[PDB]
């Protein structure tokens, strides 16, 4: 189904039984990989659709989940 | 950083010139050379415009715009 990435976020998280705390520690070896910070506070606001993540922060999410970028932008598309 | 040979590829074959590209997204050129040369990072609503715009497969996106270098 075309959606927006906030969807798969929570598409993720009801998925794989996770929450906003575990996917930013999942992220910590990304955030310092890749160079692109994301805090608690900017999560929540992906999550509760407050605003869309960028080029950045959608790449940051799509390693550290190890899904495809596409589809974490809510592309009908093959989730890997 | 991002290596947009691809995408660049997409943009003269489809627009021609990167001042058609950026009228099509509706973008200053300006704002569309700084993405283009990683200066600054795309925005989600950018990214799908392209997409319409190019008429690129949704599924070669992490090819076009997340292709580490």
């Amino acid at each position: 189904m075309q959606t927006d990435t906030s969807n798969r976020l929570k598409q993720i998280m009801a998925e794989r039984n996770l929450k906003q705390v575990d996917i930013l520690n999942l992220s910590i070896p990304f955030q310092k990989k890749f160079g692109i910070k994301l805090s608690k506070s900017t999560l929540s606001q992906y999550v509760n659709s407050v605003q869309s993540p960028d080029q950045n922060r959608i790449y940051l999410l799509a390693k550290t989940l190890g899904v495809s970028e596409a589809w974490l932008m809510g592309f009908d598309v093959p989730m890997v | 950083s991002y290596d947009y040979s691809s995408l660049l590829g997409k943009i003269t074959e489809k627009c021609g010139t990167q001042y058609n590209f950026a009228i099509a997204m509706g973008l200053s050129e300006r704002t569309v050379s700084l993405k283009l040369n990683d200066k600054v990072t795309w925005k989600d609503d950018e990214i799908l415009k392209a997409v319409h715009v190019l008429e690129l497969n949704p599924q070669d996106i992490p090819k076009y715009f997340f292709n580490a270098k």
